[PDB]
């Protein structure tokens, strides 16, 4: 039915000294020892409604334009558009 | 405002890779190591340079002492390893964090630490909008292609098999060795030693990880091979060093990666890859392993070898039942294939609603990567 | 040997082109924001790697963005003076907690492509 | 065989502790010796 | 100059070898799939008899 | 344990290794009497914590793994095998038998065996097969203090016995019969 | 050395080209093998059983 | 019983040579060629080309002194014929024919170097049987123990190795190249400080007999260097052959500290106690404890005074507190090798395990690594 994922430490919010931050809380300061996740059912990390021929389709498209070596280049930031 | 495609960053120990979202081939491919200087500085007016970081450390390796930041897949250096990360992402890439979504990889057993602090690291210093953890098997099989089989990856570090079948994979058949290219490049220096070269410093363990790479092979018979080379000469091959050394290696070409499938030259007792993978294959259930013999994929460095999917192909059929058929998958391009497998799940739209977001992270903890990716 | 060279094959012909296409992109879109703020002190570079080795650009560069007096280069042509150059600049970005990683001064000398974009890159983002 | 091709096997380690011993004697009585002569000088 | 000689050279023999081996590949390939062809055939009209 | 401890970042892999984890079961392990509650109060607090000293010189922090191996008897789908767990397992063996002996099985409930020396293990064993059992129906288990030992007992128990000399399997016998004499002499 | 390294540039740029198509056509031949022997396969089983 | 064997210990620096079931080697000279290098004048004083061992060293002043063994291998095969004919005859005054050899050599070595010593030993000497040894095992039989970590320095390299119950473990067996000819040349250029300079090989040895008799190793470096800076107790005079008086002062604990930090050489690797601790852990887990408790020093290079309190303390620092460390050195340590050559050479088991002379016409120079180790 369950699983139960174990974590051996436990992280406690400290505010900024806004910008959240995460603080170890080590076993001297006699903070909790294991932390459980449960997960009630299989598959779900997976969304449950999913056609099987869309990554195949995917995987082709990618892969083709190997085959036909385009000449396409990675995004810009727009701080580079606005001073065109 | 279309979204903007997000990053790749495939890290496993000794080589960092890193692209955009549904491209075909990464931007980037450097080395991970840092190295300090140790020497003394006496011109005035030199840079001061504390560390050199990733491809250009390795320009300079005479003066260096290079380190790696990852050992066997565990982040030893999480200071050292944001060194890697800065420099990826403002200097080969030149892209703003705070712009794009971070997808990275891992080995399948690790603490959990790892991943926490991963996450942490990732949203408190470069302020990512969302990221992701993927295991690296997953991915090298969606670069094949096919919905069912098993992996074995074995790189720089770790090798692991892990089974899938129809989209499910068991979490109890996943096998885990700790024998990789480094220890390799390790017994191919001590093989060396009695030849009659000498390699101590660091620098010098990249010289024969060079040499690994540019004359090694797998040899089908062992007991035959090396009758061959001790009755002619002919197995025989030179290499030039930096200094400039003609050296003759001669019978140790087939020796290092064969340890792969005989773990005792290094003194572990665990088994070779191929009962590895016989092993996670009957850990299975009965009906699937028929297909799981016909789909096994092969994917990282080491096993870029020539000669690898003939002897795993004959071992295996030694191993299995003489009635199946056993089929060896090695793509030409699988060095990065686990790469290319994320990108296709960095491009996927189905995908798009499951990024870690920063919004549910802020009450959530670094604990979510447990929670919400496998 | 034939899966070798098939997949250095794939690595010379994708992983190079998508890295050198990029860049060259990356370069003159750069060079043309540089030339946009040095028209105020009346200074132009024509090729972004050449003309940063001297790093008189550089420091001219951070005298219009900062609009602050920095220390004055020294008028020397050797290489040990270059060197000085772009050690005056980069130290003037330490000051100001601009954090930078691998940056050094025979890098921007000797005329790396990446770390010269990288430099520029963060400059664009992180001072202005 | 091999992980002890180098060695016999089955030998009592009481008969290495008996020469040990034996070597010492000599050592604590201070003995006089010489070395074998040959036969050829016989 | 003498330098990117000895890259292209390197290159040359490269995709050479990729050649040969493509091509040797294909050729060997096409004689199996009619051996398929044929027994499909024969496996029916011993299904037919029976 | 060895799959288990291995998320905390200590590594087990060779045989020695499989040995001195196995005296780390037998020296801190338990069987809670709740699942669920037990897994909160090791959220809660840090009480739950143990240290083992290896050979080594290591020290080690197993904290809340004591009561996760042993779980595994009780819920299988930890290992991934079908099969459920013990308690209800000696409930289907029960209820395969005749109603009328039944009364008679309930009371007489005998544990045995090395693994069934945990601690907490008589207790939680009596809950799950109450919760199984019909409410009129008395469950009573019986834990003998030496039970690791209790078949060689039994042994000795029929070693002794007088009718017991007409059992022996005698060597004329078996030279007349062969290696298939034990089916049709020995029950 | 520039000329002579620059004229075999074409030579590398053409036949590259040349090398790319037979890739796919053998990566075709790898598809078209599976459904093959699943089809021999079912056809021997209901055989059998005739 | 019949005719003793022969134990030889060939380190790099010096030879030693006995007869196997003796208590101490008979000979003990040092291992170097000597060659003329001025002019002769005198007519009717006779020629002499090569001058061998310690009749080399009293006529050191007119002579080239060159080491036929480095670091560990033997690089001029000539002038170890002729030191080998030297320990025979003129040292043992015995015939080579009629007694077994047994030699020691280092862990990590060229197989060339194994496989042309069985060849010289048994084509020109024609040796009856011979047998070759790693040195630290012999160490290992010297201590009288059958579990222990031995670490051996010599002047040629340095080597540990762990051996558990009589097995040793191949993977953890470390070679580092830091011995006392290394120290040494520190000491030749840590002197130039002063102003007193040695260039020439005649002067090699003055300076080995200077470090011999005045070098000591630290307990605690920094207090050291703070006593010496504070005061001038720890300044000593050494007399010179020429007649000169020289005093030390600062460098006699900055040699021998060398092996614990070899960034003063240059050189990248750890110092000795951290290789041992590295060579420790590199072993399985159960019998960590047991190494423990029987580390083993050997060679001369660890005959500073107070080697074994730094070693002890800087161990007991890397390992986990919960152990205890014990340092085993015996005061007879520089011959520890040779002594456990000889309760190798003569027990009655090992009789067995010589290399017949047939075994190596029938099967050439290669039967050493069948045999052997
Ligand atoms: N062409 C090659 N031939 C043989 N071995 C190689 C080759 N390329 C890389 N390797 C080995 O593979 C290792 C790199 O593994 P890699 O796949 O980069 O690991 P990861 O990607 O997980 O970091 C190197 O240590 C090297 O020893
Ligand atoms: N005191 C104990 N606590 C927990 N587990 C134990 C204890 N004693 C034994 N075991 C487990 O039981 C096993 C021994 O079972 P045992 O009854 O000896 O098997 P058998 O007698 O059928 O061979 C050991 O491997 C150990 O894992
Ligand atoms: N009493 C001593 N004190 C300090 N160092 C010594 C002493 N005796 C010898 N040494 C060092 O040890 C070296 C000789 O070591 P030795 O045992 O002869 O090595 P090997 O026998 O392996 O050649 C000398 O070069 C010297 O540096």
């Amino acid at each position: 039915k369950t699983r139960w994922l174990n974590t051996p430490n436990t992280y406690l919010r400290v505010n900024v000294a806004p910008k959240t931050t995460w603080m170890k809380a080590d076993e001297v300061e006699k903070s909790s020892s294991g932390m459980p996740i449960r997960i009630e059912n299989p598959n779900q990390f997976v969304p449950l409604y999913t056609d099987p021929q869309e990554v195949l389709d995917m995987r082709n498209k990618i892969r083709e334009q190997n085959r036909q070596d385009v000449k396409s280049a990675g995004p810009q930031s727009q701080l580079l558009a606005s001073v065109i | 405002d279309d979204d903007i495609a997000a990053l790749v960053v495939d890290n496993g120990s000794g080589m960092c890779k890193a692209g955009f979202a549904g491209d075909d081939a990464p931007r980037a491919v450097f080395p991970s190591i840092v190295g300090r200087p140790r020497h003394q500085g006496v011109m005035v007016g030199m840079g001061q340079k504390d560390s050199y970081v990733g491809d250009e450390a390795q320009s300079k390796r005479g003066i260096l002492t290079l380190k790696y930041p990852i050992e066997h897949g565990i982040v030893t250096n999480w200071d050292d390893m944001e060194k890697i990360w800065h420099h990826t992402f403002y200097n080969e890439l030149r892209v703003a964090p705070e712009e794009h979504p971070v997808l990275l990889t891992e080995a399948p057993l690790n603490p959990k630490a790892n991943r926490e602090k991963m996450t942490q690291i990732m949203f408190e210093t470069f302020n990512t909008p969302a990221m992701y953890v993927a295991i690296q098997a997953v991915l090298s099989l969606y670069a094949s292609g096919r919905t069912t089989g098993i992996v074995m990856d074995s790189g720089d570090g770790v090798t692991h098999t892990v089974p899938i079948y129809e989209g499910y994979a068991l979490p109890h058949a996943i096998l885990r060795l700790d024998l990789a290219g480094r220890d390799l490049t390790d017994y191919l220096m001590k093989i060396l030693t009695e030849r009659g070269y000498s390699f101590t410093t660091t620098a010098e363990r990249e010289i024969v990880r060079d040499i690994k790479e540019k004359l090694c092979y797998v040899a089908l018979d062992f007991e035959q091979e090396m009758a061959t080379a001790a009755s002619s000469s002919s197995l025989e091959k030179s290499y030039e060093l930096p200094d400039g050394q003609v050296i003759t290696i001669g019978n140790e070409r087939f020796r290092c990666p064969e340890a792969l499938f005989q773990p005792s030259f290094l003194g572990m007792e665990s088994c070779g890859i191929h009962e590895t993978t016989f092993n996670s294959i009957m850990k299975c259930d009965v009906d699937i392993r028929k297909d799981l013999y016909a789909n096994t994929v092969l994917s990282g460095g080491t096993t870029m070898y020539p000669g690898i999917a003939d002897r795993m192909q004959k071992e295996i059929t030694a191993l299995a039942p003489s009635t199946m058929k056993i089929k060896i998958i090695a793509p030409p391009e699988r060095k990065y294939s686990v790469w290319i497998g994320g990108s296709i799940l960095a491009s996927l739209s189905t995908f798009q609603q499951m990024w870690i977001s920063k919004q549910e992270y802020d009450e959530s903890g670094p604990s979510i990567v447990h929670r919400k990716c496998f | 040997d034939n899966d070798n060279s098939s997949a250095r094959l794939f690595e010379r012909s994708r992983i190079k082109a998508l890295a050198d296409e990029r860049e060259v992109v990356q370069k003159k879109t750069f060079t043309k924001w540089v030339n946009s703020h040095l028209a105020r002190v009346s200074c132009r570079i024509t090729d972004l790697y050449k003309d940063l080795r001297d790093g008189r650009m550089l420091i001219k560069l951070l005298e219009v963005l900062s609009g602050e007096m920095l220390p004055k280069p020294t008028k020397g042509k050797m290489r040990i003076h270059c060197l000085e150059n772009v050690d005056k600049a980069l130290q003037f970005l330490k000051e100001q907690r601009v954090h930078l990683e691998n940056m050094g001064s025979h890098d921007i000398v000797d005329g790396n492509h990446r770390l010269v974009l990288g430099l520029i890159w963060t400059i664009i983002l992180r001072f202005q | 065989a091999v992980p002890n091709l180098f060695v016999p096997l089955n030998t009592n380690p009481k008969e290495v502790q008996e020469m040990r011993n034996k070597i010492r004697e000599q050592n604590l009585q201070d003995i006089k010796t010489a070395g074998p002569q040959s036969q050829v000088l016989c | 100059a003498e330098s990117r000689c000895r890259e292209m050279d390197e290159q040359i023999r490269l995709m050479d070898q990729n050649l040969k081996c493509l091509s040797a590949a294909e050729e060997k390939y096409s004689q199996k799939e009619d051996k398929y062809e044929e027994e499909i055939k024969i496996l029916t009209d011993k299904l037919k008899e029976a």
